[PDB]
């Protein structure tokens, strides 16, 4: 119950911030007194609900040899009124009485929602009484404030200004690499299995947090038990040694665990993550690789020419094309190479995030983006945007309304000297406006052409790379077949062909062959349907001769 | 360093308090959806500060342990040691000293961060002593013989030792032993002291008999003129209770007596020190009313606030170094609304003294059995302090009788006489209080006591 | 007026989720001892109006050996300011004295709404008393918690996250067989003609 | 901790009003009693957050001989009702006791909301708490009351009439010369490596208030101390006094600093600040650079000639012309020019803060102009205002919205007396109303053409200043070659042809080529693109032949 620094697991470059805004002013004050700087006293924790927030405080807090106070959110207002005010009073007179000291705080936002949005004067005087009680501490005092909260916007901003809250400090969901280790913490105390693969789960595991993980841990225990229940009487005061000993909880506990109603995690969001489909996962198009290669891989590799040549980049790249042309995958695929970060943002979840009016979180992406530098900003379904009016043609309105006047601005409001980039992506772009085109903002525009049977041939190598295909198969030959097929169509030919092997396989077993035979292609080779008109590519081919016209 | 509440020292009684949760045990009640080992909204045990409890035993304010178990949770707790938050705050209404804004002290220097609060005189919630029982009309008999033969007004102290009251919840009561007087030049209506010269002294005897001073006493009693012992009705709801006068000179001596406290962030709350005026009833009988200041009403004597008006009813507020802010009182109207009135200049004298109970045993067995001397500063009434006595008193011409030094007003006589060394004298307060057979068979061998034996068979 | 298991009939798989919840964890703590899990407290009912969600709950707590201790969410706030909050605190003082006990809230909703959409700071205190005093609890206490409302989402969902409340346990429409086992237990108690 | 006028920098002009209004009267409240004028007791701060607002404070205060008060917002609102309001008795009376006294009081906005727009009648006491003791002082009192703020439209207005609160004061963003003064208040503190260049930091930092600065002050400390963490054992009690002496920051770690999340700023708001581009650096198109000289210069140089002629000008000027013509910089040139202030406001900016609506800030924006006068007004993306009903043909809704609507009468209630200039600039001019267009608001229209080979030479010349371009470089014959492109297109041949050097620069490194070769040139030159359609300069070249007939 009392945490050190092995019990947290797998965001270690925020803890790594958090001993350099914590431990290190306690344990030697003497470096900020001899560099003549003051030490920051405004560490801010926030995130995702239920990832360690409150874990990694005592976790930094029993880790000094400093006096560690606490004060839980919802514990000040359970409080009368004055009282309530009281008790910060008396914790700061400690603090400073106890000189190394580490105030957390938990669950900021409850004591200190917005000022402007709020009814109660109670709250009011709260936040007042914080607000005042920040700015009284002093650099002698050598006292650490550290605040948590899952939602970081419906803070009053006074405390985020400067002199009380500088340091935010965001925890980002683990990457399949951390998280593996989470599951290492959970599980070293459990009794296992040897079947137990935790880095099959990891791996398998994809947007939780570790609460999500503390729970998956604790689903499959509970099914391990279920196993057990029929040796277990429940009229008997005490169950046997014998089935505590067999009590080791398989992987299949977790396999059963894993489409359990845990996995439904908390990825509603504006998320931050490393993509993992790569180039050769992406066949063809290779002319547009290197302009990616060099639109956006240059800067966030060398911005050292732009200096010697004085010439800032451009930031703004615009995807277009017809439907269905794993456009994607394309950013995703460079921000693997180049390491950057990437944020996937769809059409609708800005409209969706805007029903419910999420437009802070739209500067959010833009600012988590400036934390996460290099990150680079994917916008999937401009056409969404344009669809939130119907269209261009739509409901008579175009593609302007509240998120592009919104986005005009956040774009905009972007420094060059950053090296935070912005992809854009839509396959109707005739019917995008141009003030969104604008130089400055995207005026790097790239056509993604269907592929030709070179691409579809190293689509369908890419493709296949996981499937048990049979040794018969002529690609090429479904290449030659396969003219006016998309890189979708393509996928939904296997998808066909699966199902139809799935219509020989179960079928079999009814009444393995992992192959996947001519027979089950040329089958869905005469079921192939194209889904893109030539007429439609004769639109944007003539948008690939000439867009610029606009 | 530590904390005060880490240094300081409860007393053996606040031992004895804090392990107790004070909690009253409900049997199933009314609504009871259980077993007769469930629970219900109506079978719970109940609460020490439980109001409609304190209500139907008529119970006026909860204990101070009864509000300490009410205000704080049980996990915040000095056994914890380090991570406690003392949950009482003593008041500091005098002025913010080491201001942390660049502005001076206090005086030169004024900002937000260094004024203190403008002060909301409630009632005040809680008292420090519940019961005062007086362990003998003895005592009382004894010490109202200057008013039967002079009918002039008359103060003593209040000495004795705190133990539980189990009537009302957490209850301490304040046990009263023994009374000891400075010199004072006595009037009617009020009285002025001399400056008191004994201090160590009697307090040493005190320390010897194991009392201490545990409050303070004084009579109004005015005899009403037809010759029963009745008074004019002058403590009562139409006149007043307490004379602001003795409410600002009894916080003299309670800031002269605080109680040291493991719950409070200066390390000490509240004050041992009580409050008893002797007066009389409705009924015509020789009535007592026990009171004490509450805890602004010791701060704003030591942060100089308020003042005595003409009207005993009426505390002036202090016109204009210091800082005199708002002062309010709650009231309730006759429809229950609670209006703080502006209390500048002035305001009522309620919202300053809590009420206590008084009382006897049910038999008198105090420490102290006998009474046989001729009481301190009453030259005035040829009531005098001289050796003579002892020869009757101890009775030691008459070699062969017992220890008659069970007269708390004789042992600071014969602390007076300060024949008997610190511990021979412990060894007579330790008989002058228990009273063991062959310890008094030590004391009448031991030398001192002989000593004290053949000094005083040898006066007049 | 006491239910057992055969008072309650139909959603038997629900019933078989909440012996594992709290049947489970209180005859034997050593199960999770044994194995090293934390004991689930954060069991959450919820369904539709009027469908056993109350009936349920005594249909497991007379079941076991466990002390049991009932909260109504109108009394609560029945009560008056402070006193209210003052109930809650002697809730659970008296659960993690009787360790192997029950505490079920009945109309969590009715203490617990959105602290977004409310009014009354006295409904943001007792939300407040709630969230501070189930983290106050231990898994040494043994002590379950239990909530059932028929408006799940009008609750404010930090009960609903991590080491509050994550069981949510849906108590469905039943079938047409589990409708006639209802049927059969109130019906065993009338007398009817032999038409039935 | 104790200011004096040294600690403060850069907004000299903002001291010298306060000195004016503050340490004038104090020291000799004799000038006023001579002259027989009223001391103002309304002296008002405001401005962006964290711009030393309370640090301009003391530094007035420490340098009287005055009495000082200090008041806190939120310390106010901390406190319990109706003793709250005692406090602001007890305040003004022991400055009407110590009679040359000064009150300032921290964030005003805080004790002091809209009585309109706000909640509980404690907030509305003190506010009449305030309303009632401002007025109760004397002249012969000689108290002046401060007061600042970060929301200067938050506030009661009763406060801001005439008795209370008269002295508008702002403390805009400082210079690059006035903000390197400020990073050399912070850095004489610090121990600096003797690489540091400060003016290369000032110079490339260009929207931060003073905080920001300190926080990048504070940002390269530790990154130099990040540097010395092998050397720094934190096991240890004490580091040694060697290290001590090493930690010197270094230039790198401003470089390091500038482009960490420090440097994220507050520049979202409506700012002023005066340009930096210049004629020179605009090619071409000189007789509407002498239109300029003479519609807007002329004015603001010499108001004497029409009070000889007694005739006022004409104040409204718009730009027009075909896109990416280079109209953004021609109001910054011209500001840059004859020293006028200069307000940036861009279409979607309007916008964008009226989804939040921020319309008080548009009448600032003429306010503020009115503060800085001399001063033009710069509307960017006209357009955008037809576009957020997405055109005149648009949703069937015109340029006419609120907007429109708010902002003729705010041009409308503009002194003709006053230099507050207006300049608009659209590339659709047609999409515009001819209300907005009405003589009186915006008469004065100036058609933007391409420039002409001449022209197309004078941009290459002044685009390339900066740049180490070859020297085999024709630009005439690049001239000659392009003659349909834009500047903008000219501008982008020379980011495609640097991209291309950096396609030769680190592809080098990887298989310094300081110079831009015609190989260079003659990809891109075989690459160019025009982006703009002559028959839609057909067009605007019959707006430039007549758009009067509108
Ligand atoms: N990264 C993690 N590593 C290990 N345990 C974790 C992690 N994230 C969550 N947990 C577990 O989940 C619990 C949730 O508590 P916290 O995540 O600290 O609460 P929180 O993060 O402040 O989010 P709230 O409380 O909903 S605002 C932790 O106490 C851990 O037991
Ligand atoms: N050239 C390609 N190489 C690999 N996969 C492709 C290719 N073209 C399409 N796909 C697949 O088909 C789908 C198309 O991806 P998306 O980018 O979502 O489609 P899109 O081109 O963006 O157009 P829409 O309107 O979003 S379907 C993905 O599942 C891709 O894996
Ligand atoms: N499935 C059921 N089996 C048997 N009795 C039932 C069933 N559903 C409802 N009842 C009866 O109807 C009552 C419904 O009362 P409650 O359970 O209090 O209502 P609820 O289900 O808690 O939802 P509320 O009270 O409206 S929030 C039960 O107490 C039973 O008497
Ligand atoms: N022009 C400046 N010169 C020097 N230091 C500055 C300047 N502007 C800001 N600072 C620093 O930034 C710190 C921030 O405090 P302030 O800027 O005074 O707060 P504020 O400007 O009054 O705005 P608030 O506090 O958010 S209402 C100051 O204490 C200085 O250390
Ligand atoms: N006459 C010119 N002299 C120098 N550079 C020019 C000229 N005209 C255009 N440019 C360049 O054109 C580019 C874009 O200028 P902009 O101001 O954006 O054009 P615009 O006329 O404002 O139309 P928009 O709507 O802003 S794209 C910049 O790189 C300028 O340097
Ligand atoms: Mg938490
Ligand atoms: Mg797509
Ligand atoms: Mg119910
Ligand atoms: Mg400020
Ligand atoms: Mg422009
Ligand atoms: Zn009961
Ligand atoms: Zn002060």
């Amino acid at each position: 119950n009392e945490v050190g620094y092995d019990d947290i697991g797998g965001c270690r470059k925020q803890l790594a911030q958090i001993r350099e805004m914590v431990e290190l002013p306690l344990r030697h004050p003497q470096l900020f007194k001899s560099i003549g700087i003051k030490p920051p006293r405004g560490v801010l924790l926030y995130g995702p609900p239920g990832t360690g927030k409150t874990l990694m405080a005592r976790a930094v807090a029993n880790e000094t040899g400093a006096f560690f106070f606490l004060i839980n959110g919802p514990e000040i207002m359970s409080k009368m009124a004055g009282e309530s005010e009281s008790n910060l009073r008396k914790a700061f007179e400690e603090a400073e009485k106890n000189s190394p000291a580490i105030i957390f705080i938990d669950e900021i936002d409850s004591i200190a929602p917005k000022r402007e949005k709020t009814n109660g004067e109670v709250e009011r005087r709260v936040v007042s009484q914080l607000l005042t009680l920040m700015d009284g501490m002093k650099a002698r005092s050598n006292v650490v404030v550290m605040a948590a909260t899952n939602r970081p916007n419906s803070i009053d901003p006074a405390l985020r200004r400067f002199g009380r809250f500088d340091r935010e400090v965001d925890i980002g969901i683990p990457d399949p690499t951390g998280r593996l280790e989470i599951l290492q913490i959970h599980t070293k105390n459990m009794k296992l299995a040897d079947d137990v693969d935790l880095e099959q789960i990891a791996a398998e595991t994809h947007g939780y947090v570790g609460s999500d993980l503390a729970a998956l841990c604790s689903e499959a225990a509970m099914q391990q038990i279920r196993e057990k229940m029929d040796l277990i009487d429940l009229d008997e005061d005490t169950i046997d040694a014998e089935v505590l000993d067999s009590l080791g909880v398989t992987m299949d506990n977790f396999r059963y665990a894993l489409g359990v109603s845990n996995p439904s995690a908390l990825r509603e969001v504006a998320v931050v993550e490393v993509p993992n489909v790569r180039w050769e996962d992406i066949g063809g198009l290779e002319q547009v690789k290197q302009e990616l290669k060099e639109q956006v891989q240059y800067p966030v590799d060398h911005p050292e020419k732009f200096l010697k040549f004085g010439l800032s980049p451009s930031r703004g790249v615009l995807f277009y094309g017809p439907p269905g042309t794993g456009k994607t995958m394309l950013a995703k695929a460079v921000a693997n190479e180049c390491a950057a970060n990437f944020i996937s943002v769809k059409g609708p979840e800005l409209l969706s995030m805007w029903f419910g009016e999420s437009e802070s979180n739209i500067r959010d992406i833009f600012d988590k983006a400036r934390a996460a530098a290099p990150c680079v900003v994917f916008l999937d379904e401009l056409d969404s945007i344009a669809k939130a009016r119907g269209g261009s043609i739509g409901d008579a309105g175009g593609a302007s309304d509240r998120v592009v006047n919104q986005l005009l601005t956040e774009m905009d409001g972007m420094t060059s000297k950053k090296n935070v980039f912005v992809i854009g992506a839509t396959n109707r772009p005739e019917q995008l406006d141009p003030a969104l085109c604008r130089p400055g903002r995207l005026d790097q525009l790239i056509y993604v052409p269907l592929p030709d049977e070179a691409g579809r041939l190293s689509i369908l190598k890419a493709q296949l790379r996981k499937t048990p295909v049979s040794k018969d198969v002529d690609l090429a030959y479904i290449a030659s077949k396969t003219h006016g097929f998309s890189g979708a169509d393509l996928a939904f030919i296997t998808q066909r062909a699966v199902k139809l092997a799935i219509k020989e396989s179960i079928a079999a077993e009814i009444e393995p062959v992992p192959e996947l035979t001519k027979r089950h292609f040329e089958e869905a080779m005469r079921d192939a349907r194209r889904s893109v008109s030539d007429v439609e590519i004769r639109r944007y081919e003539a948008f690939a001769q000439q867009m610029k016209n606009a | 360093i530590k904390n005060p509440w880490e240094v300081v020292r409860q007393s053996p009684l606040d031992d004895r308090l804090d392990k107790l949760d004070g909690k009253i045990p409900r049997k199933r009640g009314a609504m009871c959806r259980h077993g007769p080992k469930g629970m219900c909204d109506y079978c719970t045990p109940l609460d020490p500060f439980n109001p409609q409890y304190l209500e139907e035993k008529k119970i006026k304010y909860m204990s101070v342990h009864a509000y300490m178990r009410k205000i704080n949770s049980a996990t915040n707790r000095p056994e914890l040691g380090s991570s406690f938050i003392p949950p009482l705050v003593e008041p500091y209404y005098r002025v913010k000293r080491d201001c942390p804004s660049g502005h001076p002290q206090w005086p030169e220097g004024i900002c937000t961060k260094c004024q203190p609060s403008a002060i909301t005189l409630q009632p005040q919630p809680f008292r420090m002593v519940d019961h005062v029982e007086f362990a003998s009309p003895q005592i009382i008999d004894r010490f109202l013989d200057a008013w039967r033969r002079t009918g002039v007004q008359r103060l003593g102290i209040l000495y004795g030792r705190y133990l539980e009251y189990d009537a009302v919840p957490l209850g301490i009561k304040a046990v009263v032993e023994a009374i000891y007087e400075p010199p004072q030049v006595d009037e009617i209506d009020g009285i002025t002291l001399n400056p008191w010269e004994n201090e160590q002294e009697v307090n040493q005897v005190a320390k010897y008999c194991g009392l201490e001073q545990v409050g303070v006493i004084w009579t109004d009693l005015l005899d009403a003129g037809k010759g029963d012992g009745s008074v004019v009705c002058k403590r009562h709801a139409d006149s007043y209770f307490l004379a602001a006068q003795e409410i600002v000179f009894a916080a003299r001596l309670q800031a002269q007596h605080p109680k040291p406290s493991k719950w409070s962030d200066t390390g000490r709350f509240g004050s041992n020190f009580v409050t008893c005026v002797v007066s009389g009833n409705e009924q015509g009988e020789i009535s007592i009313s026990a009171y004490q200041m509450s805890n602004d009403a010791v701060e704003m004597v030591r942060a100089d606030i308020i003042e005595p008006s003409a009207d005993p009813t009426l505390m002036l507020v202090r016109e204009e170094t210091r800082y005199i802010p708002e002062v309010f009182y709650r009231k309730i109207n006759e429809y229950g609304a609670n209006v703080l009135e502006n209390a500048k200049p002035a305001f009522p004298v309620e919202y300053l003294f809590v009420t206590l109970t008084h009382g006897f045993p049910d038999s008198p067995s105090p420490l102290f059995t006998d009474n046989i001397f001729p009481i301190e500063n009453r030259e005035y009434v040829g009531e005098a302090q001289e050796v003579s006595a002892v020869a009757k008193a101890l009775k030691v011409h008459e070699a062969d009788a017992p220890m008659n030094v069970s007269d708390f007003h004789l042992l600071c006589f014969i602390h007076q006489m300060s024949v008997l060394s610190k511990e021979e004298e412990a060894l007579l307060c330790r008989v002058a209080t228990l009273h063991d057979l062959a310890e008094s068979f030590q004391l009448r061998s031991t030398t001192g006591w002989q000593t004290l034996h053949m000094i005083l068979q040898s006066t007049g």
